[PDB]
């Protein structure tokens, strides 16, 4: 699986309130985190079955 | 526009609990289970202006007359957003030109609790050190956002002394408010920057990014609304 998915969720500058899921590679399942809005990195998605399908196993 | 029916009590992290009903314009952007993701301000019964940033999409809804989001019973307005109309504009990977209008379905009804900011002028000029008001149900604290609508008075800050921190990340559609004991925060996006302009308040700004901790003493900075209103005007008169 790709390197990005073992960084941990990056709420980012903006300050928005936007759910949106990570894969937490010491649990094995997407999580939900806060997200600012902007300058998203790549761990995180809008689905946690986008996210499972992207990282899942890693 | 501008002049709220129940008048607010002056003197976000830092902040203080504003008189229910005292900002008007302000409204709550939800999703469709009622999470708050950002705040906003009507300009008029039928247009909501936020941050793009915020990636308002036509199944959110548009809460206005809100005051304390952890009570049921509490009397508000939920409008259905019929377009969404993301300022071409606006850059991803700069965060400048950060606005977006939201049109409403279904009309607004104006009342005590519910009306409309003022909007300036492309040309009219706030100075620096300018004593304003930014509000919304963003966190008091860098944790669950606060049930109840914050306030806090801060000043303007000219482009140099912002860059003074941001350097270049500052752009020319953005407008620096803060670093003075107070700090808007996750989940007051979209919500406004007030200013008083012959006595009636006027959106100066949205907010929009600033420190990752929200830090009190670090300029916030807010889409300037003077750069971005004739786009607003046009985008109105063409919808």
């Amino acid at each position: 699986r790709p390197d990005f998915c073992l960084e941990p969720p990056y709420t980012g500058p903006c300050w928005a309130r936007i759910i949106r899921y990570f894969y937490n590679a010491k649990a094995g399942l997407c999580q939900t985190f806060v997200y600012g809005g902007c300058r998203a990195k790549r761990n995180n998605f809008k689905s946690a079955e986008d996210c499972l399908r992207t990282c899942g196993g890693a | 526009c501008g002049v709220p029916a129940i008048q607010p009590v002056l003197s976000i992290v830092n902040g203080e609990e504003a008189v229910p009903g005292s900002w008007p314009w302000q409204v709550s952007l939800q999703d469709k289970t009622g999470f708050h993701f950002c705040g906003g301000s009507l300009i008029n019964e039928n247009w909501v202006v936020t941050a793009a940033h915020c990636g308002v999409t036509t199944s959110d809804v548009v809460v206005a007359g809100e005051f304390d989001q952890g009570s049921s019973s509490e009397k508000i307005q939920k409008l259905k957003i019929a377009k969404v109309f993301k300022n071409s504009k606006y850059n991803s990977l700069t965060i400048n030109n950060d606005i977006t209008l939201l049109k409403l379905s279904t009309a607004a009804s104006f009342s005590q609790t519910v009306s409309a900011v003022c909007l300036p002028s492309a040309s009219d000029d706030f100075a620096a050190g300018t004593t304003c008001v930014t509000t919304g149900w963003g966190l008091t604290r860098y944790a669950n956002t606060p049930d109840r609508l914050q306030q806090a008075s801060l000043p303007l800050l000219s482009n140099t002394n912002c860059k003074k921190y941001w350097g270049t990340k500052i752009k020319d559609a953005m407008i620096c408010a803060g670093a003075s004991g107070v700090s808007s925060c996750m989940g007051d996006s979209g919500g406004p920057l007030v200013c008083k302009k012959n006595g009636a308040w006027t959106l100066v700004g949205i907010v929009s990014w600033g420190s990752s901790t929200c830090s009190t003493s670090t300029p916030g900075v807010y889409a300037r609304v003077t750069a971005l209103v004739n786009w607003v005007q046009q985008t109105l008169a063409a919808n």
